């Protein structure tokens, strides 16, 4: 997963 | 002059433009400890990590590794200790660096399942009958009370260490209504609820760092960092013109990356420093008038  | 600057970026909508040369200009410093291998499984977000030269450390053998980060600011006194989302198995991690720290207070500005998905675990107990026992690092949190308002909750938390029997009081500011990436209702209600951070002694320097934390640790959790002490150095300095945010907020990201993550997150921590101006500089009317437009009683 990634924040953006 | 603050305003001057605002009004000046609202007219020429630079806003996007203002917020990119502060990513461009921002630190790069190495997270060698965070991407190791051992510590994937800490790290909610592959693009967020805290600095080593920065980043908290556990005070046990086994991995020292949690993804938190010091903010210390010389100038202004005050130290923060920022962290993502405490993920089902560091929440015993979470726990041992706030006792180790010796931190009081426990700012959350996510919720648990936002936008139907999961961005944080339940780190904390719900009911005052089930208390949470972690037994990774030997501790046991207990609910004692909450104070629940329209938009937030206070609750008063006690956390004893298993090993010692020690116990502490954690007061745990939960900010309820503001969005990932997006921003409060008013800068009513946000002021509304640093100051009741404030006023608990949370901020207090004979006590540890406040721990602050939304679900990577990085947007909402640097906009409240950013107002604090862009209003603490404006109580101290007395002269608000020598306030530059855009200089405080690059400051900031010496000790984590990433701080704000929307160009409208940053307009926002304008709005939010204009008006608690107001306080600084005396005004002891605003001091109410926040918590009435902020509509907390419900």
């Amino acid at each position: 997963e990634y924040y953006r | 002059e603050m305003e001057k600057e605002f009004e000046q970026i609202d007219k020429s909508g630079s806003w996007a433009a203002i917020y990119q040369d502060i990513r461009h200009e921002a630190s790069d410093f190495p997270c060698r400890v965070a991407k190791l291998p051992k510590n994937k499984n800490r790290n909610r977000y592959r693009d967020v990590s805290p600095f080593d030269h920065s980043r908290i450390k556990l005070h046990q053998e086994d991995n020292d590794y949690i993804n938190a980060s010091l903010i210390k600011m010389e100038e202004a006194q005050r130290s923060y200790i920022l962290t993502q989302g405490p993920l089902p198995n560091t929440c015993g991690h979470f726990w041992e660096m706030v006792w180790e720290q010796k931190s009081r207070g426990v700012v959350m500005l996510n919720r648990v399942m936002e936008k139907g998905s999961l961005k944080c675990a339940q780190y904390w107990p719900q009911k005052e009958e089930k208390e949470m026992i972690f037994e990774d690092t030997n501790l046991k949190l207990t609910l004692i009370s909450e104070d629940i308002k329209s938009y937030y909750t206070v609750r008063q938390l006690e956390l004893e260490n298993l090993t010692t029997q020690e116990t502490r009081e954690i007061l745990h500011f939960h900010y309820t209504t503001w969005p990932a990436f997006g921003v409060p209702e008013s800068p009513a209600s946000f002021l509304n609820f640093l100051f009741k951070v404030r006023e608990s002694g949370s901020l207090s320097p004979e006590h540890g760092p406040v721990v602050v934390h939304a679900s990577a640790g990085i947007g909402r959790s640097g906009t409240f960092c950013l107002a604090d002490t862009c209003l603490l150095l404006m109580d101290k300095r007395k002269d608000p013109s020598s306030v530059d945010i855009k200089k405080v907020l690059l400051e900031m990201r010496k000790f984590r990356m990433g701080l704000i993550a929307t160009a409208d997150q940053l307009r926002f921590s304008y709005l939010a420093v204009i008006e608690g101006a107001k306080f600084i500089m005396g005004d002891s009317s605003v001091q109410d008038q926040w918590k009435e437009l902020s509509h907390e009683d419900l």
